[PDB]
């Protein structure tokens, strides 16, 4: 969608032609940001609705300074998906053996 | 922890030894062990081979990396070579870890 501001008025509008890029970073290659703890999962009561977390990621640093070792990542360098409405998007997953929690 | 790669199976001690050769024995008969050897020594080659395997880097990182470098600018002699008196020598120590993975 896209939105129009004009005088204090503002209005909504499908934007047909329009795409958004989704990939999944299989390989790993990318700082693994879950597992943190963070906000932004989806909603525990099904009826809400969710806004999705930026995405950010953390180097190398002496104080406010990088180093050599410091990394830097652009995620254009990825391929990805290109969806427009009526486009979807799908993957599988397999977990590796793991031990079973204990629920005792 | 000195480094490496610790084995159950090591390569195996390898020994080498020159035999003995005797100088000439008394005319009769003496049972004490014979202490009077012929001099010897031996020379020879040695070849050692070995593949190593290898890991090839998967970065999908944008920033050059560091790098071990032969330096740039000039010198009395060349590093990890001879003398005028025909000594090598290394110059420094040269470790592995050059290249950069994420945790």
């Amino acid at each position: 969608k896209e939105v129009t501001q004009n005088e204090g008025t503002k209005t909504i509008a499908n934007n047909l032609t329009s795409t958004i890029q989704v990939f999944t970073d299989s390989e790993y290659q990318l700082p693994y940001v879950l597992g943190s703890a963070h906000q932004g999962c989806l909603p525990p009561f099904p009826a809400d609705v969710f806004m999705i977390p930026q995405y950010g990621y953390l180097t190398l640093n002496n104080g406010s300074q990088a180093v050599g070792r410091s990394s830097f990542y652009c995620l254009e360098y990825f391929p990805s998906q290109m969806l427009r409405t009526g486009n979807n998007f799908q993957f599988t997953y397999t977990f590796e053996d793991v031990p079973f929690h204990s629920s005792y | 922890l000195m480094g490496g790669f610790g084995l159950k199976h090591p390569p195996p001690q390898i020994l080498i030894k020159n035999t003995p050769v005797p100088a000439d024995p008394p005319t009769t008969f003496n049972q004490s062990k014979l202490n009077s050897f012929i001099t010897q020594y031996s020379t020879g080659q040695v070849s050692v081979e070995i593949e190593w395997e290898l890991q090839k880097e998967n970065s999908k990182r944008w920033n050059p990396e560091i790098q071990y470098t032969s330096n740039y600018y000039k010198s009395t002699s060349v590093d990890f070579a001879v003398n005028t008196e025909g000594v090598y020598s290394e110059p420094r120590p040269i470790g592995t870890r050059y290249l950069t993975r994420n945790l």
